């Protein structure tokens, strides 16, 4: 209900809020749950991110493989997301150039990853990638904390289901 | 995070500098 809710709301906003002072921060497990422990449904835990699609569009074969596969895919899309909210970036953040064999061997492994680096802001469509529209100068603050929280969250719940480990393991078992 | 996911970024960050 609401104090659920407002629980939830409120702590990732205190999570959110530390990524934008510190875009280098590291969370632990016990700082991530009360969003791991929340009891709220899935579509309820993740606003931004297709975490349905993400998981169950890409389950094919054994769960420790493309588990592994989409965790590593969730791990470079949220360096992408810190990156974006660190005060000193790389000279041309702007776009993401997808011809890199990294590239194509990690995000692009995964149905959806692409997808993700549109909600970070990289909106035009480019032949070799995505880039921010050439107008907007800086990225949404918030918008990518956001995201970032979402992507390193999910991350973390593959994990904790890996090692038959999450909190309600139960619900959370249908993906 | 892994090492390995490490190699990986660093190669997608060197395309940004
Ligand atoms: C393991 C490791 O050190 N990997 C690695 C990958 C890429 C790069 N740099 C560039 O691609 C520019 C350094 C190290
Ligand atoms: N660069």
């Amino acid at each position: 209900g609401e104090e659920e809710e407002r629980a939830f709301l409120v702590a990732r906003e205190e999570l959110a809020s530390a990524l934008r002072r510190d875009s280098g921060q590291a969370f632990s497990l016990e700082q991530l749950r009360p969003l791991l422990a929340s009891s709220l449904p899935l579509a309820a835990r993740y606003l931004q991110l297709d975490a349905a699609r993400l998981v169950r569009c890409n389950a094919h074969g054994e769960p420790r493989n493309y588990l592994n596969t989409l965790s590593t895919a969730l791990n470079i899309l949220e360096k992408y997301g810190r990156n974006l909210l660190s005060p000193q970036r790389p000279r041309y953040w702007r776009g993401v150039k997808f011809n890199n064999p990294v590239f194509r061997s990690t995000v692009d492994a995964v149905q959806g990853g692409r997808d993700v680096l549109r909600l970070y802001g990289y909106t035009e469509e480019q032949p070799d990638g995505l880039s921010f529209p050439e107008g907007q100068e800086e990225p949404d603050e918030h918008q990518v904390a956001t995201v970032t929280l979402e992507v390193l969250l999910l991350r973390t719940e593959l994990s904790l289901l890996l090692q038959n480990t999450h909190p309600r393991q139960q619900a959370l078992e249908q993906l | 995070d892994p090492a390995i996911v490490q190699c990986a970024w660093a190669a997608l960050y060197c395309d940004m500098q």
